[PDB]
């Protein structure tokens, strides 16, 4: 989806999965989603790499002892996954706009977004 | 003070004892130790858990 | 095959389990009543005092 | 070539299925086993306090 | 005046960064644990081997960081750029596609990294001389073009790994 | 950068007397915890008798006549094992041996009228799924204030008292023993799980999954984890046997402290002393960690990692020899060891003073603080003492 969940374009780098052997679908919902939402079966890969990019872009607290320790664990669980779910990964990156060196989100809002009793007219 | 802290040693005492609370009184120092070492009181000896009540110890304060 | 020896040893480790968590109930309750006839004395010794 | 390697790969599905089976169960074994094992933690510090 | 510790007189934060599949894994295995695998586990998020050493006589303790290779690990923001003292830019010789995004690298040193960062290009996989396709002259003069320190080297053959860790040791010194 | 491990930290130089200054024997079994409110103003027991009683800490200053527990919770049924105190000394967990885990509100009723406890929320486990809450501890991450509480069928569950969601859900490996305690980074980075087994198992909150398994060399049973309040990856674990409180780095699983106090070899492996730490508490103090650890030899013993010389008994047996400690390094672990000083008429005035000390194993140990620090100590023959 071009727009996310609180109406927000999309920014930065997203990994969305290639379903095998079938062509894009557009229709809504997609049978062929790229995003899983959080609504169906976690796929631990999904939430942890979710995870590995929140703490990239530093919005994960740094433990430098827990990093190496849990960066690891992950290493572990993706190399595992990757044997057995042969699924592909195909990054698509949006653009971001910036002015005067500020980052500016696209929201969907239609153009024109900006008495029920009567005394007379019945 | 020293008054106040035998009255608080035997209304212990009582307690610990499980003497029958409508006997005690707060003021009383030797009625309720006649009652805590009376050979009726059934509980004197005995060994385990014991509550203060609430009315004796606002009796107290 | 080495699951079915682990099985079995787990098989052992439950009965064998089993029997140590009851043979401690019985001697907790034995101690029990020990401990009952023991508070009757200190209150019978206690009263006599 | 075929039919061998359906026969292997048969075999290799039955005794993982027995596998699966058997990590359950070695699962529920552990389970109830901490149920025994409150019991056992429990009943030594009764015993002491006894 | 201030606290200091007889452990490391200095400790420079290295950072290994490049494409996947270039050898950023192989080269801090070979320096820190003189360490090699032909088994590939991709770094996923960050590692962080240790190896002090001793330079001019002054200590130097080296914390030398991995990073992610692949793209899915990766984010248009980085906080791990963020404090680093140097910053090695690796290439697989191999790998032309993985030799052309070194600029890109260097277009993320540039944006995230502290401003003075010592860079070095190193041109791991230089065991590979049947498959060598960026040749010294070709990253020399681009090296050279931004005045970055350069080396080719091999974890497998592993010699070459060595002076690139020197290499950057040196040249944190210099800037230390 | 706001890092406060207690909210009340003990003043300075507190060194505890042992002097008893409240005598409670309201429960009638075992105390299982004892946990003190974020204001310091009360603080709770819970008993295998099925009782859950909160105590008004400014009232065991002796100031009262009588001190009895301010409000009596008996709604739980079973055996009320722990309790914990939520932020703000609005809420208070209870877990009973059934698997029901309550949430009971202890209202601040103005005087003269009692405080009044009612089960806010409820939740009850599945004997034949989740089973009872071994321990349970509450942290609060600002969005959401969350009680983790552990289960007998290995699950580490955190309900966000807010939201009533589950804020996030652990499944530890059963294979490593069952779960005795845990403790919570006071980062709420990570949390560390110790079970009956001796394997000390380390999560990562803020990725919720397990990084790394350790098991003790003498596979003893972990009785109390907490954090360590100057190492940030060091966890103390008091294990079963020779009263051991020994304090590991997780990152590399190497015993960087342990205290011995028992007459069995110093780390000796075989035939360990039947004495064991049951509660362990932690304080910076203010850069030396002073650690008073409680357990079944019926000896409260502050153990001052800093200066293990000047370490003591705060209160035990009358009859105690003199006991001396000395720093010791051991197959590569600082160990200090309790050495008990062969001991080699004075007129008393009245009968010969009687013992304040615990008559049985003290289960578990915390503290309070009101116009003074006190140490309040609960034994499995229902007594809690607090001690000045
Ligand atoms: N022949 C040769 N192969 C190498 C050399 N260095 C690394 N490799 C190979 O490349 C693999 C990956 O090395 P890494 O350090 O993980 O490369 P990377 O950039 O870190 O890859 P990611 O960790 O996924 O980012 C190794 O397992 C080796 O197979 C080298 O010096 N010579």
């Amino acid at each position: 989806s071009l727009f996310g969940k609180y109406g927000m374009f999309r920014q930065g780098m997203h990994d969305l999965k290639v379903w095998p052997n079938v062509e894009a679908d557009g229709s809504e919902p997609t049978k062929t989603p790229g995003r899983t939402s959080s609504t169906l079966s976690e796929d631990q890969m999904s939430r942890l790499a979710k995870l590995t990019k929140a703490h990239r872009q530093g919005h994960m607290v740094k433990v430098d002892w827990l990093d190496r320790l849990t960066f690891r664990e992950i290493e572990m669980i993706n190399e595992s996954e990757k044997r057995s779910s042969n699924f592909m990964y195909l990054m698509v990156e949006f653009r971001c706009v910036k002015c005067d060196d500020k980052e500016y989100g696209i929201v969907y809002y239609e153009k024109d977004g900006d008495l029920t009793s009567f005394e007379l007219v019945k | 003070r020293a008054v106040k802290k035998l009255n608080a040693n035997i209304l212990y005492l009582c307690f610990s004892q499980h003497v029958n609370l409508d006997q005690l009184q707060p003021l009383h120092t030797l009625r309720n130790l006649m009652y805590l070492v009376s050979p009726s009181s059934e509980h004197l000896g005995r060994s385990g858990p014991f509550e203060v009540r609430a009315d004796l110890e606002e009796s107290m304060e | 095959q080495k699951l079915y020896s682990r099985a079995q040893r787990h098989q052992e480790k439950k009965e064998k389990i089993q029997r140590h968590n009851r043979k401690l109930g019985d001697l907790v309750e034995k101690k029990t009543i020990d401990l009952r006839s023991h508070y009757e004395r200190l209150a019978n010794l206690r009263r006599s005092h | 070539v075929e039919k061998n390697r359906k026969i292997v790969a048969e075999n290799l599905e039955k005794v993982q299925a027995e596998a699966e089976r058997l990590d359950q169960e070695e699962a529920q074994y552990q389970r109830e086993y901490s149920e025994f094992k409150r019991q056992q933690l429990e009943l030594d510090d009764e015993l002491k306090s006894v | 005046m201030s606290s200091m510790n007889p452990e490391y007189d200095y400790l420079f934060k290295l950072l290994l960064i490049g494409d996947s599949g270039v050898g950023k894994s192989c080269l801090l295995l070979r320096f820190a644990d003189d360490t090699y695998t032909e088994s590939y586990i991709s770094t996923i998020g960050v590692d962080f081997k240790i190896r002090t050493i001793e330079l001019d006589g002054k200590t130097i303790k080296l914390q030398i960081w991995d990073t992610a290779g692949l793209e899915r690990f990766r984010t248009i923001t980085s906080s791990y750029y963020r404090g680093a003292h140097g910053i090695i830019v690796v290439y697989d010789v191999t790998d032309q596609e993985s030799f052309n995004n070194v600029k890109q690298w260097l277009q993320e040193i540039d944006r995230y990294a502290s401003e003075n960062v010592n860079k070095l290009l190193v041109g791991n996989k230089c065991d590979l001389t049947t498959k060598k396709v960026v040749d010294y002259t070709t990253a020399k003069e681009f090296a050279d073009s931004l005045g970055i320190p350069f080396l080719e080297t091999s974890a497998k053959n592993a010699t070459n790994v060595e002076q690139s860790f020197m290499t950057m040791a040196a040249e944190i010194k210099k800037r230390m | 950068e706001n890092a406060e491990w207690e909210s009340k930290p003990p003043p300075p130089g507190w060194r505890p007397k042992g002097l008893l200054v409240a005598h409670l024997h309201e429960h009638k079994s075992a105390v299982n915890r004892i946990r003190v409110s974020d204001e310091h103003s009360l603080f709770a027991t819970c008993s295998n008798d099925g009782t859950v009683k909160i105590w008004n800490s400014q009232k065991m200053e002796g100031k009262t006549t009588t001190t009895r527990s301010i409000l009596t919770y008996s709604r739980i049924g079973g055996r009320v094992k722990t309790l914990t105190f939520c932020q703000g000394s609005h809420y208070l967990a209870i877990a009973s041996d059934n698997g029901a885990v309550q949430l009971l509100g202890i209202e601040a009723s103005k005087l003269p009228k009692s405080p009044k406890i009612h089960p806010l929320q409820s939740r009850i486990l599945d004997q034949k799924e989740d089973g009872c809450v071994v321990d349970m501890h509450h942290f609060n991450s600002g969005a959401q204030s969350v009680l983790a509480y552990a289960t007998v069928n290995g699950s580490l569950v955190g309900w966000d008292l807010r939201s009533s969601s589950n804020a996030w859900t652990l499944k530890h490996d059963l294979k490593s023993g069952l779960i005795t305690s845990f403790a919570v980074d006071i980062h709420q980075c990570w949390l560390c799980i110790g079970t009956s087994s001796g394997t000390m198992a380390c999560w990562d909150m803020r990725f919720q999954l397990p990084i790394s398994s350790h098991c003790h060399p003498s596979r003893a049973r972990i009785r109390r984890l907490s954090m360590h309040p100057l190492y940030q990856s060091w966890v103390i674990a008091a294990v079963q046997g020779n009263n051991e409180v020994s304090m590991w780095d997780m990152e590399t699983g190497d015993r960087r402290f342990t205290l011995w106090a028992s007459s069995a070899p110093p780390l000796s492996e075989l035939q360990p002393s039947p004495h064991s730490v049951h509660g362990i508490y932690c304080s910076p103090a203010d850069g030396n960690p002073i650690l008073l650890t409680a357990g079944s030899d019926m000896k409260i013993r502050f153990w001052d990692l800093a200066y293990p010389e000047r370490s003591y008994v705060v209160a035990g047996s009358t009859s105690s020899p003199s006991v001396s400690y000395y720093r010791k390094i051991i197959e590569g672990t600082e160990v200090v060891q309790e050495i008990q000083n062969k001991q080699k008429d004075t007129p008393r005035r009245g009968p010969e003073s009687l013992p304040v000390g615990h008559h049985d194993i003290i289960t578990d140990v915390a503290t309070f603080q009101t116009t003074q620090g006190f140490i309040v100590t609960a034994s499995r023959d229902g007594i809690v003492k607090v001690w000045k």
